[PDB]
């Protein structure tokens, strides 16, 4: 079973906001977008300014593999965890998230030589992060919380789509002080824009085969190769193959 | 495979899900007060957030227990 | 003070399923923004999710008919805090339906 | 039983961040990314960089044997852990790991020779409860918790892979300035930008 | 159209068509507390709610109780 | 339109009791953080806060003990 | 709005040549990896 | 998200109240340090010191009036 | 429209009883902050500063004692 | 006269006990309120109201034991 | 492994990790001291080690007392 | 034979068993403020074991009871 | 407003009806501009029939 998830997304903001106030005489106040009362020294204002743009695209592929037999139900299962660390990497403070995955199966033979299965797939990331900084949301992709039930028949060593979601969306918003928001040289000060864009594609694809023949070569033969090319052997030690020699073969 | 939860569950997961950072927020505080205790300021806004935590603890278990018992009495009655 | 705003979201979930069994798609989401301002600590999210119950019936006239159940939105949020994350993220409302059609 | 774990990270991070405040004699005050003032009259901006670049790789196998008797069933059961010292060893924990596993089977013999068995399999690290020190995570390679409950058949001495998993994930951002992040010679000044790459495969 | 109900239904009934709208109420008041677990505005107010909610379900179940006794007593009589 | 039961009748006797309370102590609150050393501030928030304490204390253990005294009667229809 | 359509053919191209592309054109890619291979054969191979 | 309960609000309150002493506090001791022995200096000192204790007294005072109000309100629902 | 309590009364009754201190203290030190150097201003403003210390002490103290009283009654309801 | 229950009977023991003291304490207040730094008054209002800060504290204790005495026996009769 | 430690035990710690030397220099400052009682470098200099070593064993052992009360008003409630 | 060991002593042990040497711990941080009642070190140190030892003592006790209540409610019913 | 239609043979119209309105029973009115500005009116319950 193949999962995949996909987004991208760009952020902008820009421009300033202003306020303030000024006291004449001691004996008139006047204030400028201020939802508080003022010490009356006046002559004093704010100009706010901010101004950022961010860009992302993140990518996950995951895909289960289980082997059953004809109308035998059987289940898999698996979570894992990831970490990040951060700058003072010293301090003990990893963030990290969960993903976790599961599928119950019940397989048929047709005699048309197609394959037909009932199916739940639940999967996804678990509900409840502790993100306090952006840089685990950066850093770690967050993807939904997904469950399918249903039946589907396929020919045999085809593939076929059980589900999949889309979601776009846009947004825009501008703010101008009603006057001053069109002076010709100047007005640019006077406004504050943002916008948001977001894309999002999730699905899932299934393709079941016949399994007929064995693994070749055989799977000790292939732990063989990745213990020495990972340097992980450790069979030369005189003490131990005293012992090792019962088990790796006859 | 995700949990099961009850009704019971619910109601404290409101609760969770109602302070949405304070658990970690307490934490943070925390660290750097206890990197210099000495700073009024820091002072000030622990004493603030450990007691809110404080509350949010209690006003949590006592509501569960309540609901336990309304579920007893009326399952007593089945017989 | 004048201020304009706009907003568009759509949403397109896909289900296969067969003739006469009934079948069930569900889904939630979190999106999460930066907010500038303090140092740009903040950051704000929202969850929307949807859920989908269908029974499709093939008719004779090659016309399909369905049961239909959708639940659909933003869960409500007494907690809303800031200006630009209610002018970043969309509100959408809390919607049910429950009907026949062909 | 054979199994098998293998794990690939490449990681990067580089850029800068920028914020502060500026006054003109007390007339007006301005803040660039700041929600107070420095009473500063354009001075004391911030800039914060980061820079750093990290690999990883790391692999794990393990391999458990049970003898049985035909039509008997049978139970394998191992628990074990495993220490890490850390450096600035003047006084700092030990961090520890538990990696476990269960067997349950069933073998039945076909007039083929074949040998058929009824299976239940479960491995893996215990989750870590919230918080553990970013050293640990870098010596003890963390590793699923995995559930597989099945029948199989295989012909006499050979093998078979009843199952498995794999992951493959990229991410990448940048920030940036919206006029100054586009200068040709100092642009780079003013983006900041991270890449995170990882590869997982397990089997049975 | 409807589905069939019994004396007892009928009776068990009547306390939720008096209590209008409390299952709403009990509700709504602990969004708003668990929102803000520290305001004694609301805390006060959750009090009283959460109390008639107990005592509405307990005074509920104990009538249903007490009829069920009266009939089955009587039908013991028929043979 | 919307029930209210007799706690909550018990409870909102107080309410309508303190006519303005709630309001004092916040205007009080505000009035003092604007300058917070004043002789008159202090002296009159002392007062206002610890009229609100004593409040809010009558009333939970009021409504608390007429609870009790109705699921003593509750538990005899068994 | 809602939408039904008959399903009668599957997938084309198949899964396992889309989900290849986007994992090359993404940098994604693992399976250059000397190690992995000795594993992920038996996965894409069989 | 800044969450902040009801004590958190409270708290908050003073810092907008004395709008700028943290600072003036810090920039009259940074001063101060430079020529301990002028007397139109330590007068000024003297008094934000003054203010500055005050302050801290009654913030911390009123925060811990307030959670003991709800402390025993809740203590109630049992 | 007030709304005054049981503490509110005993407060306001020396604030009605003294009838003026609180402006005569400003008013002296009002003078006396003209002249610093004369004695006859130092010795009266010496004895009203003194009147008026006293007075907002022995106030704060017996609007806490009263306060003590009602949250050990009330303790009792329970 | 209206009904009164025996919890009413020991409640007044007290109340006529004092025979004065309910309005000797006002008009000690009173009268220290004119002059509030003089130590005659001084003197005697500190004895008054601790006189009553003691009777009213046996008082309510006094009530709650024999409220827990009724309850008690009330509770066998079943 | 390490000896077992809890919750408060974690806390504890954690103010002592956090004044990493204050432990050492409170009794160096006070021997060099106690060498010269009459000297104002070195008195200046100790008034402030001992005031920190003050209000740092002081918020230590309130904060593990909050964390003790927090946990037993839940414990109280299993039964 | 060995000695027999139901599900209440099994839920019991798991405590006992989960704290490695608290038990000890306690005894050890005694003989030694004992041996010296006046250095805040081992006070600081005692106040934390003590602590971890009271909370450790009642949730144990409150859970074996909670599970008591459960099979005695159930084997009313055999009847 | 509850009400239960009935038609004459002479076109007349008989109708149960049953009628309750006014001010909820919660006197803010602790300020001037309150009963100055919101018009008190009764409380009033009525159920009879009429044609």
């Amino acid at each position: 079973l193949w999962i995949v998830d996909l987004n991208k997304s760009d952020l902008e903001r820009l421009g300033t906001s202003w306020s303030g106030s000024i006291t004449i005489g001691d004996k008139l106040g006047v204030s400028l977008n201020q939802s508080s009362i003022s010490t009356l020294d006046g002559s004093r204002f704010i100009a706010a300014v901010n101004a950022l743009e961010e860009k992302k695209q993140a990518t996950v592929v995951s895909r289960p593999v289980l082997l059953t037999q004809e109308n035998v139900p059987a289940i898999f299962d698996n979570n894992r965890t990831f970490y990040t660390k951060l700058i003072g990497e010293r301090n003990v403070a990893l963030e990290h998230v969960t993903y976790g995955t599961m599928i119950r199966v019940l397989p048929r033979f047709s005699a048309d030589g197609q394959i037909e299965m009932s199916l739940d797939i639940e999967d996804g990331n678990d509900k409840t992060p502790q993100s306090d900084t952006t840089t685990s949301v950066d850093a770690l992709p967050e993807v939904g919380r997904t469950l399918i039930s249903t039946i589907a028949r396929v020919p045999h060593g085809k593939s076929l789509l059980v589900g999949g979601y889309t979601r776009d969306a846009n947004t825009d918003t501008v703010q101008s002080i009603p006057f001053l928001g069109k002076l010709p040289l100047i007005g640019s000060l006077f406004r504050y824009s943002s916008k948001n864009k977001s894309n999002v594609v999730r699905v899932f694809m299934i393709e079941p085969k016949e399994i007929v023949d064995p693994l070749t070569p055989d799977a000790s033969e292939s732990v063989n190769n990745i213990l020495k090319q990972s340097g992980a052997w450790s069979g030369d030690d005189k003490l131990q193959k005293w012992v090792r020699v019962y088990l790796d073969r006859g | 495979a995700t949990p099961w939860s009850g009704y019971l569950d619910d109601v404290s997961a409101k609760f969770d899900t109602g302070v949405d950072n304070l658990q970690t927020q307490v934490t943070e505080a925390l660290d750097k007060l206890a990197a210099k205790p000495s700073d009024p300021a820091l002072l000030a806004a622990y004493q603030s957030k450990l007691s809110e935590y404080n509350l949010y603890r209690n006003a949590q278990s006592n509501t569960v227990k309540v609901f336990k018992d309304i579920d007893a009495a009326i399952i007593q009655n089945f017989r």
